[PDB]
């Protein structure tokens, strides 16, 4: 073939994931904000944080989405942005072998609605949004940090916490318990500013302010 | 019109012996519901365009094999299972209606993942 | 963009609210919170460092915000009181390790470049 | 546009009490707002478009073993990146952190013209090609 | 009144008369190929890597010296220009020596960076390589002149911005080596900035050479102090150590360039 | 360290199968550990003509996701068409 | 193509209710259980006598790391730093100086080895081959910091396991 | 060879040794200071210069590809020989 | 040692051969491993109809892999949405009926020896070519080739040092791992690191649904509920 | 009557890492997440990687 590297690009199932993003557009034009297909055929749904639950249920429900399985539930953390953080969804439906991106937003002080009605795997899910980013989920069941170490400040996966932390663990013989001190690396994390200054990819040129 | 079928083999779900009769009053219960959603809402139209094919279809094939083949749903407890959820979902739908415009456009840079 | 949708409290005064009884409810197991974790420490130096640990948190004054520690103190309350954290977690608040770092800048000046 | 029990919250976001930054990383540290410049090195312009976020060095000593470079301050490696000024010098003090802001620098257009290099009076004739 | 109205992969321009094509494609933001072409110095045409296609215009023309006019729609990613970009190349890499692990320039090469973007992924070059004696021009100038591409970015640089005239080209042909000819020093108060002009490891620095690596450095902006100029430098500093001071841009107190004594 | 064959057919018998037939221990069937050097192929792309980069980047001919809908009778579509439902097994349908 | 794991119906016919009632009465898979683990007992043990049996390995095995030189017995690192830059713990540090003849290689070439993932990523990124994880994987200490090796010990342990890496080298360079 | 320091230490090829008052010895007491004694600076120094009638050379050190990266060199100035940068061996013109 | 753009280095030779001869004996080293335990008494009554869940719970709940499986739900990413050469190789699934410990267990063993076919099939159609994609600027060149050219070394330096640039975008692909829909939510920036790296973990939402399959069952059967759980504790963790 | 599962006592920080970390150098990172599925967790990120490069490998 003439793209023996070149991954193979398929069409028709751009054409399906289109027409079906036009379909929940229509669907529920309160919430849906913009839609697009990526390259490599895949589906993502734009909702504003208020239609958290109705677009969820819809795509659970409805007898043309039926998805029924949400896979995980994660967010990016983007400083430069008003709200940092943005929820994603990623649900795969069985039935129509098909699977949906649904993603929103939150700055750090909004409360989005927790999805464990719709889809109680969502439940661990939540607590290691909160855990991680900071995203505090309203109507949640057990919100509480699931991942880190009991009484840890901070959160994570925040862009602006640090790698290594603010605080590392030693075992003091003076008062014979494990205790928390400021950290204090033997040999710091040499950071690698790797980023070539020759543009990379002329399609992603972002138009100039 | 189709042997009992021992079991659906999914767990929990249980076999429908009279499941005819059972499709039909839930998709008129569908049409049902539609009715208190105007016309102008494309969750009307659809779901119509939906329930109406499939209540048609269910009405005549009496048969259950045939019915399950054609319907494309995979077993026939799970179309009621799913029909009851389109209740459900229309239901609901009725609370949060989204026929409404969109309730805000968000910030500028929100979106547009080129950091 | 002056106005953002609330957590729980609606102004200054509910966000107080839910802090008074949330230092109500840290305030009675101290005792048994020593008691039961076999704490070093008397039961004196544990309640004003509840008492100390509120204190710190004073020139907030946004409702949104208040509301967070207020619900991250009720975390701190149940990982205390269904023994979710031992001795060390407990006694990491009691920063007892580590030695004093002196505030003056004259003793600043003395050991390192520390602004 | 939302109806959502909203309350008139003017008073500047004060996140910092959330973050669980230790109390000397959130005064005595200076952060940077600046446009990185290019790599005298090479030519290239494409790492001279983004806003970076750094803080200020520290101590650096020397291991008593072997010697890496050790250090005790955690923000030593965070640099951050924004498309705009304005949303990185929001996310400063949103995060309680004095700054100082460096405004980007934009190579003037000059005006190239080939031939001047043989030009009939001007000195910009050179003497080889 | 005069500003003439061109189409940089047909999205219209508002340029300057006499602006050429690369300043025109960098208004956009698309930034041409290039090794020969330094904005400060004269244009000479020797990269050839300037190449790009003007719609319905059969010849490739040189971005860096080429003045454009009413409606040109400059293809800079046109097929052709690619073709053209892949091929000069590997011109360039076809007599390039195997120095890269070797060679200062390994992490900040124009050369390198540019063959990952618009070069090719392998060499059909089946012959052997040219090799060229070592010139010295003084205790400050690492001088490996096998690598150099003859951009002759440095005989610019030598007869415009510090005004001695003793960096050169002797001979015609591929045998052509740019130099001094005659064993001299390129003693000058700004020689130290043939160093960063130079986009290949040809000249580098005698004092930092090969003491570190340029993706492990952190880069910390600063003013010099050793003159009254106050030159904006870039001090690059690894493991708490300072190996080179880089000049940054002001395009007012320094220009690009900083004095031997500051570096 | 192949045992007596009083005990390969006690050991046989207790397992209930013939077990001298295929065994967990590798005796000598295993392949040599010095084995003759290799000669590896090349990819298609190892070409000495008419095989520029332009016409196999599969980086550079990745668009930007494309937008379908933006904020700023038509027959109800489904993602993908409903699958078909899976057949038995031919080799053993029941376990 | 889906397959019923458990979908078997056990007959109602006076035979097959016997036969599960013999099973059940005079236990029957607990002793076809029993009778099994006898034929394992006759069987032959799989262990190997170590230290005298040591495990079959391949010459990819990465075990201790170490700086090979050339035949002519300068070292073969010339300090491109590519193993430092593609480490992925970072356990290698490399700081490099102008020898005194020229050339100029390593003055400090330091690999953590309680750092180390063992990759083999380094061998890799070598243009040069120089640093080579060796088929030793016997070098447990009683203390942390004998595992910091520096320059001084790998290459020693270049001028140790040579004959050994020399030949895997020899062996499996055509394959990469 | 290896050099002992005044002090009573073996001395690296990087030329690195303690001082009489560092502190940072006791580490060395009871035990062995790590060094080798194959100094590559010198062993590479006995490697006689080759002699090849042609202007330019090509050094990949030996085994093709269990060498280093393939290297031309110029030895046009008969003032001193070239040496590949990666090995370190020495060519020279005989008499142009 | 699988790596994006293909694996690091060919096979050594004679390992097919070696896989061939392991392959030949591991279907009756499967039967030693059933015999005792399918069959026994104590084995069943140790796991017959114990953390039994239903089809829709198992579906709200996350879970994925066997446990769907396991319970009726017939789906396996091998054959609805086939990734590599997944399309090409023929095996069976094995559905479950009744959901509890039992059933999970024996689809564990069949799909042991349903692994057994697809690896007779890869043996005797593995097809000649190059390991890796031929393209220097996301696989690294051949190391005799890196000695030898220009385009090779400098690639292989740039490789090795900054990495191959991704395009800007957001993927999310899963594959049937041998626990259950093992998946990465990979975002990029068009730099050479990722930006955000979320791991689908199959036990995270196994081991959230624990509570509803403890329900009512006695404590010693926790050890139970949770070896058929397949919970590898790095993973949830991650 | 209810089983709380306390995860966390392994919490690398396995996704934060992977961030300062390149795509090549973020592979040994997968065969460290499931002890046992060390190609399959691999090829997971393999596919990811190469659907972003939008490249595909050699059949063999
Ligand atoms: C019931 C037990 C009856 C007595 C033992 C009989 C026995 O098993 O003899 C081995 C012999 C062979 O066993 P195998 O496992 O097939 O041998 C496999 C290899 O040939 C094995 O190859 P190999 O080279 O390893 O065989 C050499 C081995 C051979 O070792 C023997 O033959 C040991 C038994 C005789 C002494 O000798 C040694 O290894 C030397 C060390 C001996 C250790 C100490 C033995 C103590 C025996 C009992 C002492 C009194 C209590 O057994 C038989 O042939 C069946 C005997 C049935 C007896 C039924 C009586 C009623
Ligand atoms: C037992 C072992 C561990 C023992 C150690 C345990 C230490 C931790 C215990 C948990 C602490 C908890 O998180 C604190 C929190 O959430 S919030 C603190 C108060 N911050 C605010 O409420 C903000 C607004 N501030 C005000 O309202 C005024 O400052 C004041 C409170 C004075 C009332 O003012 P009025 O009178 O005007
Ligand atoms: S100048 Fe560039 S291409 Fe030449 S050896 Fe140095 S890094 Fe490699
Ligand atoms: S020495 Fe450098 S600047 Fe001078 S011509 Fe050669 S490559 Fe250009
Ligand atoms: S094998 Fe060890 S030393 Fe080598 S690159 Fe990997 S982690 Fe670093
Ligand atoms: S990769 Fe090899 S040559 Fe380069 S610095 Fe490391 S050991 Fe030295
Ligand atoms: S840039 Fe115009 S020729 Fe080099
Ligand atoms: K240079
Ligand atoms: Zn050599």
């Amino acid at each position: 073939d003439t793209r023996p590297t070149i991954r193979p690009r398929n069409d028709v199932v751009h054409k399906q994931l289109s027409a079906f993003g036009q379909y929940v557009a229509e669907i529920l034009p309160k919430y849906v904000q913009q839609v697009q297909v990526s390259c490599f055929n895949e589906l993502e749904i734009f909702i504003h944080p208020d239609g958290v639950i109705p677009v969820l249920t819809f795509l659970r429900d409805h007898t043309n989405a039926q998805f029924k399985s949400l896979a995980d539930l994660t967010a990016v953390d983007v400083p430069t942005r008003q709200n940092r953080f943005e929820i994603v969804y990623n649900l795969l439906s069985l039935r129509f072998n098909s699977q949906i991106r649904v993603k929103t937003y939150t700055d750090e002080l909004t409360p989005i609605e927790s999805s464990v009605t719709v889809y109680k795997a969502a439940n661990w899910y939540e607590r290691e949004i909160w855990d991680m980013f900071g995203v505090f989920f309203a109507n949640h069941p057990d919100l509480r940090r699931i991942l880190t170490g009991y009484g840890f400040e901070g959160h994570p996966f925040r862009k602006d916490f640090p790698l290594s932390g603010y605080v590392e663990l030693r075992y003091d013989d003076e008062v014979k318990r494990v205790v928390a001190e400021p950290v204090e690396l033997a040999q710091e994390f040499r950071k690698f500013d790797l980023n070539s200054p020759w543009e990379a990819f002329p399609a992603y040129r972002q138009p100039p302010e | 019109a189709g042997l009992l079928k021992k079991t659906t083999g999914l767990v929990g779900l249980a076999v429908c012996e009279t499941p005819h009769e059972r499709l039909k009053i839930l998709y008129t219960k569908i049409l049902d519901v539609l009715g208190q959603i105007p016309k102008n809402a494309a969750y009307r139209k659809y779901t119509e365009q939906i329930t109406n094919e499939k209540l048609g279809m269910v009405k005549a094939e009496p048969d259950v094999k045939k019915l399950e083949e054609q319907l494309q749903g995979g077993q026939i407890e799970e179309v009621i299972l799913q029909a009851e959820n389109e209740l459900s979902l229309a239901r609901k739908m009725l609370r949060w209606k989204p026929w409404e415009p969109l309730v805000e456009e968000p910030p500028a840079n929100q979106w547009k993942w080129p950091i | 963009g002056t106005s953002v949708k609330p957590i729980f409290s609606r102004d200054m005064n509910e966000a107080k609210r839910r802090v008074r009884e949330l230092y109500r409810a840290w305030y009675r197991e101290v005792p048994n919170t020593v008691h039961l974790f076999q704490l070093d420490i008397s039961v004196k130096q544990g309640r004003d460092k509840v008492r100390e640990m509120f204190m710190k948190n004073a020139h907030v004054t946004d409702p949104r915000v208040v509301d967070l520690l207020v619900i991250k103190g009720k975390m701190e309350l149940e990982e205390t009181i269904n023994v979710w954290k031992q001795r060390t977690h407990i006694m990491r608040f009691f920063h007892e390790t580590e030695a004093p770092r002196p505030t003056d800048f004259l003793s600043k000046f003395y050991v390192g470049h520390d602004p | 546009t939302q109806d959502t029990q909203l309350i008139a919250v003017d008073e500047k976001l004060d996140i910092t009490t959330l973050t669980g930054v230790p109390e000397e990383h959130i005064k005595t540290r200076k952060v940077r707002i600046f446009v990185p410049a290019r790599n005298n090195m090479q030519s290239g312009v494409n790492n001279t478009k983004k806003w970076k976020m750094e803080f200020d060095t520290r101590e650096r000593w020397e291991n008593p073993l072997m010697g890496w470079s050790s250090t005790a301050d955690p923000l030593s490696n965070l640099v951050l990146t924004f498309s705009t000024k304005e949303d990185a010098v929001a996310f400063a003090e949103k995060n309680g952190w004095s700054f100082d802001v460096e405004e980007r620098k934009v190579p003037k257009p000059k005006s190239k013209s080939y031939g001047a290099n043989f030009s009939w009076n001007k000195r910009t004739r050179v003497s080889t090609k | 009144s005069n500003l003439i109205e061109v189409f940089v992969d047909g999205q219209s321009v508002m340029v300057e008369p006499g602006t050429t094509v690369l300043q025109a494609c960098e208004k956009v933001g698309m930034q041409i190929p290039r090794f020969c072409y330094h904005e400060r110095l004269s244009v000479a045409g020797n990269c050839r890597m300037c190449l790009v296609e003007i719609e319905k215009a059969p010849k490739v023309v040189a971005a860096c010296a080429m003045p454009v006019m009413k409606g040109w729609n400059i293809l800079t990613n046109s097929e052709k220009s690619k073709k053209a970009r892949e091929g000069v190349m590997e011109f360039l890499l076809a007599n390039h020596p195997l120095d890269c692990p070797i060679c200062d320039q390994g992490g900040e090469c124009d050369l390198q960076d540019q063959s990952m973007m618009f070069g090719s992924d392998r060499s059909r070059f089946l012959e052997g390589k040219r090799a060229v004696e070592d010139k010295n021009i003084g205790p400050l100038v690492k001088t490996i002149m096998t690598r150099c591409i003859q951009c002759t970015r440095c005989i610019r640089f030598a007869s415009e911005i510090a005004g001695v005239d003793d960096l050169g080209t002797t001979g015609r042909g591929n045998d052509m080596q740019v130099g001094t000819y005659i064993e001299k020093m390129f003693m000058s108060e700004l020689s130290g900035n043939i160093i960063d002009i130079c986009p290949v490891g040809a000249l580098t620095s005698k004092p930092y050479a090969f003491t570190a690596r340029p993706w492990e450095t952190r880069k910390t902006e600063s003013i010099d102090v050793m003159d009254a100029v106050g030159s904006n430098i870039v001090v690059s500093t690894r493991t708490g150590e300072v190996m080179r001071i880089l000049p940054r841009m002001h395009e007012d107190i320094n220009e690009e360039w900083i004095s031997d004594k500051t570096r | 360290a192949s045992a007596t064959r009083v005990i390969q057919l006690l050991r046989n018998w207790a397992s209930g199968r013939d077990l001298q037939a295929k065994l967990q221990l590798r005796y000598q069937e295993i392949s040599k550990r010095t084995q003759p050097p290799p000669k590896l192929p090349v990819g298609p792309s190892h070409k000495l003509s008419n095989n520029y980069y332009c016409t196999r980047d599969g980086r550079r001919e990745a668009m930007p996701p494309s937008i379908v809908m933006s904020s700023q009778e038509k027959k109800a579509v489904t993602p993908a068409p409903p699958i078909k439902r899976w057949e038995l097994s031919k080799d053993q349908p029941y376990l | 193509t889906y397959k019923f794991v458990n979908m078997r119906e056990p007959s109602m016919d006076m035979k097959s209710v016997t036969d599960r009632a013999a099973q059940t009465l005079l236990w029957t898979e607990l002793v076809r259980g029993l009778g099994m683990t006898l034929s394992y007992l006759f069987r032959e043990p799989a262990t190997i006598n170590y230290p005298f049996e040591k495990g079959p390995l391949s010459p990819r095995f990465r075990g201790e790391h170490a700086l090979r030189r050339y035949p002519s017995g300068e070292e073969r690192c010339i300090a491109c730093k590519l193993c430092e830059a593609v480490c992925p713990a970072q356990a290698i540090t490399i700081e490099a100086e102008p020898r005194a003849d020229g050339s100029r290689r390593t003055t400090r070439y330091d690999i953590d080895m309680t750092k180390c993932i063992y990759c083999g990523f380094c061998q890799e990124a070598c243009p040069v081959d120089a640093i080579v994880e060796g088929p030793n994987f016997e070098f447990s200490t009683e203390t942390h910091e004998e595992l910091l090796y520096n320059k001084e010990k790998l290459l020693n342990n270049g001028d140790k396991w040579e004959a050994e890496i020399a030949a895997n080298i020899q062996a499996d360079y055509l394959y990469r | 060879g290896v050099r002992t320091s005044p002090t009573g230490e073996k001395v690296t090829h990087t030329g690195q040794a303690y001082d009489d008052g560092d502190y940072r010895r006791v580490r060395f007491s009871d035990r062995q200071k790590e060094v080798n004694e194959n100094f590559a600076i010198d062993l590479i120094a006995e490697q006689p210069v080759s002699e090849v009638g042609s202007r330019v050379i090509s050094c990949d050190g030996g085994g093709g590809a269990l060498g280093h990266p393939r290297v031309y060199i110029n030895l046009d100035k008969e003032t001193k020989t070239g040496t590949c940068g990666y090995c370190g061996l020495q060519f020279r013109q005989p008499h142009h | 040692y699988i790596r994006p753009g293909g694996v690091h280095q060919d096979l050594p030779l004679g390992l097919l051969d070696d896989i061939y001869e392991f392959s030949k004996n591991f279907s009756f080293r499967i039967d030693e491993l059933e015999e005792m335990l399918t069959n026994n008494r104590i084995w069943r009554n140790r796991t017959v109809d114990i953390g039994v869940v239903t089809a829709e719970d198992a579906l709200n709940y996350g879970f994925s892999g066997v446990m769907l499986r396991g319970s009726g739900i017939q789906w396996d990413l091998r054959k609805t949405q086939p990734y590599d050469v997944y399309d090409q190789v023929e095996f069976d699934v094995p559905i479950g009926s009744r959901g509890d410990c039992y059933d999970r267990y024996l689809c564990r063993v069949e799909e042991m020896r349903q692994s057994l076919r697809i690896i007779s099939q890869c043996l005797n159609k593995m097809p000649p070519g190059e390991i890796k994609v031929d393209d220097a600027k996301v696989s690294p060149p051949k190391r005799a080739e890196m000695k030898t050219s220009m385009e090779s070394l400098i690639h292989h330096f740039k490789l090795y040092t900054e990495g191959y640039q991704v395009p800007p975008g957001a993927t999310y692909t899963a594959i049937e791992a041998p626990k259950g829909e093992f998946g990465v939510y990979l975002v990029s920036d068009g730099s050479s690191r990722p930006y955000r790296c979320k791991i689908k973990a199959p036990g995270f939402a196994h081991l959230a649904g624990l509570d509803k399959m403890s329900k009512g069952h006695m404590l010693a059967d926790v050890v139970a509920i949770i070896g058929t759980q397949d919970i590898v504790f790095g993973e949830v963790d991650r | 009557r209810k089983c709380d599962p306390h995860i966390g006592l392994l919490h690398r920080g396995t996704e934060k890492l992977i961030e300062y970390k390149t795509y090549l150098q973020a592979l040994p990172y997968f065969d460290r997440l499931d002890y046992v599925s060390m190609m399959c967790n691999e090829q997971a990120y393999s596919l990811a990687v190469e659907k972003l490069l939008n490249i595909q490998p050699p059949p063999r």
